[PDB]
């Protein structure tokens, strides 16, 4: 496949940056008062 | 004046005759009777809805039996829809090989 | 914050903000130097102002060493340090002792300055048309980095041999006809295009 | 309290983790929210179907993306019998070297995934052939996602906003959506089958840049317009025909042949365009029935109030019906997943037997998994369309406004309807069920001849009826002098009579006594699906045990431990047991469609013609024989690519088994539990200096069985679906 | 023949756009 | 009374020929709001003056005897590549349109950037617009006619208007879609 | 809190406060019964929901009547 490189750096974007990003920042808004 | 120009001018110009002359009463009381789209007791540009009011164009005609543009952009298409109906059967059934009849 | 103008005043090239018509921040009043109420994702605030400040003036410096270097016959930018571990330790302590002091004066001055002398300005001279010439410089300045970074990766040569190519031949020399150029159409367009959006969210 | 339910008030002010979770499952109750009027729910309703619109166009756009970048479209293009289809690459860093190696297929530079999905062959169909064309078709589709979030948002500012009384317009959506959304719709697709589908078939190079160039007809327009139509019938492809080329092509574009294109095994694309164009006739005609702004046309308030029986048989009959179905949104979405879950279904039926798609029959697991998820499919969804009856008959039913009519009616005789339902369904499972296990037992004792083998003459008769001449019923299209014989003799006959013979194909197939067993378990299960699903909706306003049952809504838990104990005595609760049976069905189904096709395709009939009509050959000869390679994917010995169908096999089982503890264990076990547990963190050092904000609580007692059941339907569908495709793919 | 890195980049950035347009329809359907 | 589009029908409400060719045609309705009304007002004058100026240009360039035909235009080489053609163009219609809709919304007229409206040689009048609206509309179904005629006779307009006026018994409509299979 | 609403079928029979483990019911005079007493539940907020007071009356259908509202620390019977 062209451009490769894409997955070994989007594959841990989404698994990974992405749902500790989106649970943080939600876990933040279903706490607040 | 070809084949194709008989067939559909002449089931145009029936269709256009027989909405004009014969079912002319017959459509315009079914259509009184039936009467506009309602929701709750009411018509839809009574509910609210300013994109159903009724189009003043489709009314007044100058016809002296009220035959107006609706009606001729409808039993023109009857027409053309039957004389094109016409034209296609006999293209089948003139076309060496194919025979829709039963027998 | 000497940052800070004289007085509020939003200059004017072709308009006053980003886009014709285009509504300002409420953070953003015409206070800083460079302010054309641009700030479309939020993002402001002082300390994003020495930010903007400290890339921008590490990119004049930057812009003008390759364009020194590149003048002369010195080789290409990209290869020139090339042309270790004590070096790298002692370069990082006096750095790291510039920006120890650096750091100190923002929580006291709420400025930097370069070691004590906050407002940095042995020989003075310094007013509003110096503070937005120097923002509008650094911008500029880190502005042509990323374009000279980008030529030396979509062309083998220097900045001073493209711009002789775009001499030479104008309409085949340019981003459109090389290997970036359909994506930066696309942008170009979507760039274009945003405002009319903007102003869609401003009238509904 | 908090402000994340900030749609009810009741949920933010809860002190417990309920508030979160039932935050969650209320949220697209937009009837319920706190503060919603009518007109502000229509509005939300729409700007959701925008941006659900937006999402299956971009999953078009990634489905169309990763083949073009990462799969083989144009090497199967060139052999589509020996090429796997590949459905994207993998890149999953827990990997080992093996298993690198092993999933490494279709021709792939590194591990990939096959697809079963056959966008493969639909594409190859519709006359797409590059890489190319796929990624243009990704980007156009993203493109058009983007668009319909512009028009979601644009449709909730103020100035365009719809009007409440804009919605319930029933005539012009009517008009619009018969005429244009699916009459114009079709109309174009012809467009697109005769100017660049019919023509890369026959190996014509067709595109945006030449389609304005080429004829797609050699008289061009002049017979359509003189009507002289039949031109267009002339030669057609011949049956040597070879598909993406134009050896054997011919020249019509609109053909009438029926059956298969014998070396795609698949329907004519000429008859698809045929197909589509008369369709899109019919519909633009429809379209035209309702009245809107030109005083012509029927409305349909009128036309319901005056379909009554004069003979009084059906009470009021329609009278009051468009005011119940247009401003109940719970009855129009019954109505909409009713029909087009059947539609499903149906689609699921036609797929296998007529398969649309160049070179789809001879790819089985292909054709295995898309009926199975079809069906599945529709299962969900007639499920839900009952649901929303039900709902309707909660929420929205006006008794006063409906007196008489026809739904009054049917209410006011729902123990009849519930009791014949119930009679139905305990006749087919009494005898259907003994009939298998009496062939059962004589297999057991050495004695198959004693078997009770009825065969299934009135489903074979109807396939004589059409023209299968296997079984001797000499009538109709098997009967070669009868009158619809011959007037179909010149048309469709000859492909659709080549077709039906052949057992090559999966065109009315041959039946015995185990279809007969077969589909009476299927009878059995359609019934007492629909037993429990009808009895809830009619029983959802009340009953007996409890007459009240409407003003305590939709979902609630029981009516308490009183009257003898009022479990699952809610509406909702009659679709939590519903969904069970409807699986069951699908899982009958499903088994039915892939043991006979697994026979078919290893071209050995009589395994299932013989071992169906017992139970245990069922178990043996179907699950236990087929389940080899597939609990084989990993072994002691090492791996291969059916390993990741031999984990999620597993996955599904233990899914399936964790939905059982929220099945079986309810709530005040667990609730007492936590309750210990609180007492622990607040008691143990260095611990204790976190608190929870929330009071942990046992999760409530519908939610442990929507949760239950969702773990159960999981696990049933993930292991199911490794199963058919390993089994089907390893030999396949 | 495969796909160009341009192309690729081309469908992202468009996918960014769509993307950027749905959180606008999803903060307007929330308030 | 002013002329109809019907002779002795009702107009619609919204139209009581207060705006430049009201001939009450709005069977749709679709100006019955009328902010609408207004934007689309605005929607129409932009639309035909973009046919006047490509009409115009489409006629002038076959008088001049410009050797590709208009709708083989765009694939002739000028030197400039398409891309960058489209976006400098895309930069300048921006700048001049986002000017264009800053104008209308302070203003609520026509114009050039910063000029609203634009008519230095004051020559506006009601007269003035009647004749700008209706030779916009001739334009936009000219424009219309002009793709049909390079569809299906594959002609510039000149070119077939001269095919019509060398035999127009066989070089109309009828006799080009019969010719398709020739011309295509 | 839970909504507990009497009817006026309720024959006063004091069984569903005796029934209730929260005291939200008490007897209240009246005179459409023989008894000369209605149920009252004049502290709902106390209402765990148990429904033993349904469980405890007599009449065809039920004259005391409990439905299920928004959850608290009181309605969920929490010690902690
Ligand atoms: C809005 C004005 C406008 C209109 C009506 C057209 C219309 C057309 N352009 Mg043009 N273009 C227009 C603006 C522009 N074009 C181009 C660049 C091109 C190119 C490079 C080409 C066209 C072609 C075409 C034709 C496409 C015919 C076809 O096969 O479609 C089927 C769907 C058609 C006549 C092309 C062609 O098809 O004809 C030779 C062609 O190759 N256009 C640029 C860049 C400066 C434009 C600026 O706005
Ligand atoms: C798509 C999601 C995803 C991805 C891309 C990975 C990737 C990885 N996992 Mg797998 N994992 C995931 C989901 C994922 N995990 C889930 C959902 C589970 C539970 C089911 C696991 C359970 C799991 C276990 C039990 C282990 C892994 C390990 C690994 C590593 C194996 C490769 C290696 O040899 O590294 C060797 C490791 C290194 C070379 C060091 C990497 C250190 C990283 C780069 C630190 C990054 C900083 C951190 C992310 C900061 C977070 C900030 C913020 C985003 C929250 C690799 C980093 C193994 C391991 O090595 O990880 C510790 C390991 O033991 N995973
Ligand atoms: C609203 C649209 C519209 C209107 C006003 C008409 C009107 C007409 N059509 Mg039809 N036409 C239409 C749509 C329309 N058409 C469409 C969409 C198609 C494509 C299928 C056609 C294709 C078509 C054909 C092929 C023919 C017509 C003919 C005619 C004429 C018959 C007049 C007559 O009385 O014959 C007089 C009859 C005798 C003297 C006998 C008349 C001008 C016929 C015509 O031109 O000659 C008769 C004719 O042959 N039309
Ligand atoms: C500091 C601003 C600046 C200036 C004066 C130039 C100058 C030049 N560029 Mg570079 N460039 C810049 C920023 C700049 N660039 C940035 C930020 C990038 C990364 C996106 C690039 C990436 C780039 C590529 C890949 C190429 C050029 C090329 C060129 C040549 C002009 C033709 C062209 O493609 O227009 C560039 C068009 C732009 C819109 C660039 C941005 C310029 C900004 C907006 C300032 C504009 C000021 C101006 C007066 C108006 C010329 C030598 C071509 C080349 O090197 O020779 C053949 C070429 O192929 N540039
Ligand atoms: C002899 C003359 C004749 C006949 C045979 C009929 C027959 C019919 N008319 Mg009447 N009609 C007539 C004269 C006649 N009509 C005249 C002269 C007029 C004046 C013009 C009308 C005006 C009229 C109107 C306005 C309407 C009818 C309708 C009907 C239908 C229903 C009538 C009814 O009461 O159903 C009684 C039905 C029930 C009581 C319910 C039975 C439900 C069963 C038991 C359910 C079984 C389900 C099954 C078990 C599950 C599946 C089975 C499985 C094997 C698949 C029926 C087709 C209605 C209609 O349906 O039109 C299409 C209607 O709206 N008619
Ligand atoms: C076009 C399809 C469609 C639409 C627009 C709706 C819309 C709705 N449904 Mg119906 N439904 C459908 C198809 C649909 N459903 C199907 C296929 C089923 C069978 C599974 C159902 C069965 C169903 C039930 C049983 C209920 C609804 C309910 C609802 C409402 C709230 C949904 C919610 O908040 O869930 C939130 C969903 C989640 C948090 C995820 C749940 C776990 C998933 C599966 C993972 C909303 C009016 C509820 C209602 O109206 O209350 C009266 C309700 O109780 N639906
Ligand atoms: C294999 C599992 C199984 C079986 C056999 C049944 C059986 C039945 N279900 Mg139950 N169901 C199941 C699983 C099952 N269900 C699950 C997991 C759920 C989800 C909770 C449900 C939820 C459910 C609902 C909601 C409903 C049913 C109903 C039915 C009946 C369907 C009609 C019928 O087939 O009559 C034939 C009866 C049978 C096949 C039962 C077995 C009969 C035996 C074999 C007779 C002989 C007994 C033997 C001689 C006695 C020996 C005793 C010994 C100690 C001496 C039937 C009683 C429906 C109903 O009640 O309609 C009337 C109904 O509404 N089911
Ligand atoms: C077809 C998919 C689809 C569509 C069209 C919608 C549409 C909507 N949802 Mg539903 N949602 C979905 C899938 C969908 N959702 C799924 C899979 C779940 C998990 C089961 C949810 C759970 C959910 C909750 C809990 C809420 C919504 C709400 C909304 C509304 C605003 C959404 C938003 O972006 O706020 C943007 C707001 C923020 C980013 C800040 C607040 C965070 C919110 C409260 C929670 C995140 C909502 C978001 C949709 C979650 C995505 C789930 C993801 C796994 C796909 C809108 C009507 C919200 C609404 O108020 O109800 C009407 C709301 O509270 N949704
Ligand atoms: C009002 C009414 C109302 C009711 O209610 C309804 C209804 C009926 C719907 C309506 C009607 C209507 C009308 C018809 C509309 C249409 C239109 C069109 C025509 C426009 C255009 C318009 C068109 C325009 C823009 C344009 C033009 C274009 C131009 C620029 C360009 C050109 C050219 C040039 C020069 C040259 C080259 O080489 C090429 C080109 C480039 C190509
Ligand atoms: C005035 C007058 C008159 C009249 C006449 C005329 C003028 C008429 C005309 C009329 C006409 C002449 C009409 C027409 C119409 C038509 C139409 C309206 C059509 C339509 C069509 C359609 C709709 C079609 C469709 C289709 C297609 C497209 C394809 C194929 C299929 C079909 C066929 C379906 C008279 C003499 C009496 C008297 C005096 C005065
Ligand atoms: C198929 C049958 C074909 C028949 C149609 C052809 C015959 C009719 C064509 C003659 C049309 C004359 O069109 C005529 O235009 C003028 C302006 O131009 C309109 O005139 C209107 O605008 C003018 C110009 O500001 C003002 O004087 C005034 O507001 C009003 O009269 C008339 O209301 C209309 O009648």
């Amino acid at each position: 496949m062209a451009a490769a490189y894409l997955p070994s750096v989007l594959v841990p974007l989404v698994g990974l940056v992405f749902p500790a990003i989106a649970m943080a920042s939600l876990f933040l808004y279903i706490e607040k008062e | 004046l070809s084949d194709t120009n008989l067939v559909i001018g002449g089931a145009t110009v029936a269709s256009l005759a027989l909405g004009r002359f014969v079912f002319l009463g017959f459509q315009r009381d079914n259509a009184k009777k039936q009467g506009l789209p309602q929701q709750n007791g009411q018509s839809n540009v009574e509910a609210g809805d300013r994109l159903a009011e009724e189009a003043s164009f489709a009314l007044k005609t100058n016809d002296p039996a009220g035959f107006n543009l609706v009606d001729v952009m409808a039993w023109g298409a009857i027409g053309h829809a039957l004389g094109y109906f016409i034209l296609a059967t006999t293209s089948l059934n003139n076309t060496p090989g194919f025979d829709p009849k039963p027998f | 914050p000497s940052w800070l103008l004289e007085k509020p005043n939003r200059l004017w090239e072709l308009d006053t903000t980003w886009y014709p018509g285009a509504e300002p921040p409420s953070y953003l009043d015409g206070s800083l130097p460079g302010d054309r109420g641009f700030d479309p994702f939020r993002l402001a605030l002082p300390w994003l102002v020495e930010g903007e400040l400290y890339n921008g003036r590490v990119a004049m410096l930057a812009v003008a060493g390759i364009l020194l270097v590149e003048a002369a016959g010195l080789g290409p930018w990209w290869s020139a340090p090339f042309r270790y571990w004590p070096g790298v330790v002692v370069s990082h302590a006096i750095y790291a002792a510039f920006e120890l002091k650096r750091f100190d004066n923002f929580q006291k001055y709420g400025e930097t300055g370069l070691l004590g002398f906050v407002p940095f300005d042995p020989l003075n001279m310094r007013d509003d048309y110096k503070r937005q010439s120097e923002v509008r410089n650094g911008r500029l300045a880190m502005l042509a980095f990323i374009g000279f970074c980008s030529q030396a990766a979509n062309t083998g040569k220097g900045p001073l041999e493209n711009l002789k190519d775009h001499i030479a031949d104008p309409t085949h020399n340019n981003i459109f006809s090389s290997g970036v150029g359909t994506e930066v159409t696309l942008a170009v367009i979507a760039i274009t295009t945003i405002p009319i959006v903007l102003e869609a969210r401003k009238q509904l | 309290a908090t402000k994340f339910p900030k749609f009810s008030q009741g949920l933010a002010k809860d002190p417990t983790t309920r508030r979160i979770w039932y935050g969650i499952a209320t949220a697209h109750d937009f009837e319920s929210h706190d503060n919603i009027t009518e007109e502000s729910l229509y509005q939300k309703i729409f700007a959701s179907h925008f941006g659900q619109l937006a999402i299956i166009f971009l999953w078009t756009s990634g489905n169309l993306f990763h083949v073009a970048w990462q799969g083989n479209f144009p090497q199967w293009v060139q052999d589509p019998l020996h090429v796997r289809p590949i459905a994207h690459a993998i890149w999953d860093p827990h990997f080992g070297q093996p298993a690198v190696e092993a999933f490494t297929r279709g021709g792939a530079q590194g591990p990939v995934n096959i697809a079963t999905s056959g966008v493969y062959q639909w594409w190859y169909t519709i006359g797409l052939r590059t890489n190319q064309d796929l990624f243009q078709g990704s980007v156009f589709l993203t493109i058009l996602s983007g668009l319909f979030l512009f028009a979601g948002w644009l449709h909730l500012q103020p100035r365009f906003q719809p009007a409440l009384a804009w919605f319930k317009n029933a005539e012009s959506r009517l008009n619009h959506h018969l005429s244009g959304l699916f009459g114009v719709s079709s109309l174009a697709w012809t467009g697109h089958l005769v100017h660049v589908a019919i023509p890369e078939a026959r190996g014509q190079h067709v595109r945006w840049d030449n389609f304005l160039t080429t004829l797609p007809h050699p008289q061009g327009l002049a017979p359509f317009f003189s009507g002289n139509w039949a031109v267009y019938a002339q030669n057609p492809d011949s049956s040597a025909h070879l598909f993406g080329t134009g050896e054997g092509s011919g020249t019509a574009i609109l053909t009438f042949l029926g059956g298969f294109h014998p070396q795609t095994q698949s329907l004519w694309l000429t008859d698809i365009a045929h197909h589509h164009l008369a369709i899109a006739v019919v519909f633009i005609l429809a379209g035209h029935m309702y009245r809107t702004n030109f005083g012509i046309g029927h409305t349909m308030q009128e036309i319901l109030d005056a379909h009554t029986p004069p003979g009084g048989g059906l009470g009021a009959g329609h009278k009051g019906l468009f005011d119940t179905v247009n401003n109940s949104l719970h009855f129009q979405l019954g109505l909409a997943l009713a029909s087009v879950g059947t539609i499903t279904s149906l689609v699921a039926q036609h797929m296998y037997s007529l398969p649309p798609y160049a070179f789809l029959a001879q790819d089985f697991t292909t054709q295995a998994s898309l009926y199975t998820h079809h069906q599945y499919i529709a299962g969900f969804i007639l499920c839900g369309a009952f649901a929303h009856g039900a709902i309707f008959f909660v929420r929205d039913y006006d008794p006063e406004q409906n007196k008489g009519n026809v739904l009054a009616r049917i209410l006011d005789h729902k123990e009849a309807v519930i009791s014949h339902l119930s009679w139905v369904s305990l006749f087919l499972g009494f005898h259907t069920l003994g009939l298998y296990v009496h062939n059962d037992v004589m297999q057991a004792f050495g004695t198959p001849e004693k078997q009770i083998l009825i065969e299934p003459v009135f489903a074979q008769w109807i396939q004589a009826a059409q023209g299968k001449t296997l079984y001797g019923f000499d009538l109709l299209l098997s009967q070669s002098n009868s009158a619809a014989f011959s007037a179909g003799q010149t048309l469709w006959l000859p492909g659709w009579l080549d077709a039906i013979n052949s057992n090559s194909n999966s065109l009315f197939l041959t039946i015995g006594p185990g279809d007969f067993l077969v589909h009476h378990a299927i009878a059995l299960g359609l019934h007492t699906t629909t037993l429990i699903l009808v009895k809830g909706a009619l029983d959802a306003r009340g009953s007996k045990l409890m007459p009240d049952k409407k003003d305590f809504g939709y979902s609630f838990p029981c009516d308490g431990p009183g009257r003898g104990g009022t479990c699952d005595i809610s509406a909702w609760d009659a679709f939590y047991l519903a969904v069970f049976w409807m699986l069951n069905t699908i899982g009958w189904v499903t088994f039915y469609f892939h043991w006979k096709h697994l026979g078919i395709w290893q071209g050995n009939v009589n395994q299932f013609n013989e071992s169906s009509t017992y139970l245990m050959g069922w178990l043996r000869d179907y699950l236990w024989l087929n389940s080899s390679q597939l609990i084989n994917g990993y072994n002691p010995f090492g791996m291969n690519s059916l390993s990741v169908w031999a984990w999620m096999f597993l996955f599904g089982h233990l899914i399936y088994a964790t939905g059982f503890m929220f099945l079986i264990s309810w709530r005040g076990y667990w609730q007492e539990l936590i309750e210990t547990l609180a007492w622990a963190h607040e008691r143990t050092p260095l611990a204790n200096l976190v608190r929870w904000r929330d009071k942990p609580v046992a999760l409530s007692i519908v939610q442990a069985r929507l949760v239950g059941l969702a773990h159960f339907s999981a696990g049933y569908i993930l292991t199911y679906a490794a199963f058919l495709i390993a089994s089907t793919s390893g030999k396949f | 023949m495969p796909l160009s890195d341009s192309q690729i980049f081309i469908a992202l950035f468009i996918a960014l756009l769509t993307g950027i347009l749905a959180v606008r329809l999803g903060l307007e359907l929330y308030s | 009374a002013r002329g109809l589009w019907l002779p002795d029908t009702e107009p619609p409400a919204h139209l009581k020929g207060e705006l430049a060719g009201d001939r009450g045609f709005d069977p749709l309705g679709l100006g019955s709001e009328p902010e609408r009304l207004k934007w689309y007002t605005e929607a129409e004058k932009t639309n035909g003056r973009w046919a006047m100026a490509g009409v115009a240009g489409i006629l002038g360039q076959e008088l001049l005897g410009v050797q590709p035909k208009w709708f083989e235009a765009g694939a002739k080489d000028y030197g400039f590549p398409p891309l960058a053609l489209i976006s400098l163009e895309f930069l300048l219609l921006g700048f001049l349109e986002l000017k264009r809709y800053q104008g209308f919304k302070k203003t609520g007229k026509s114009g050039f950037l910063d000029s609203f409206p634009f008519d230095p040689a004051n020559l506006d009048s009601e007269a003035n617009a009647e004749k700008e609206i209706k030779n916009g509309r001739l334009a936009m179904v000219a424009f219309v006619g002009f793709v049909g005629a390079a569809l299906v006779c594959r002609q510039g307009p000149i070119e077939a208007l001269q095919s019509h006026l060398s035999d127009p018994f066989s070089n109309n409509i009828i006799g080009s879609i019969a010719r398709l299979p020739e011309t295509i | 809190s839970h909504a507990v609403k009497i009817y006026d079928t309720c024959i006063g029979c004091t069984q569903c406060v005796r029934a209730c483990p929260t005291d939200v019911l008490e007897m209240v005079p009246w005179d459409g019964c023989k008894a000369s007493q209605i149920a009252s539940a004049p502290r709902t907020e106390d209402c765990v929901g148990c429904k033993r007071c349904e469980s405890a009356c007599p009449t065809d259908f039920l004259s005391v009547r409990v439905y299920l509202g928004s959850e608290t620390t009181r309605s969920m019977g929490l010690a902690y």
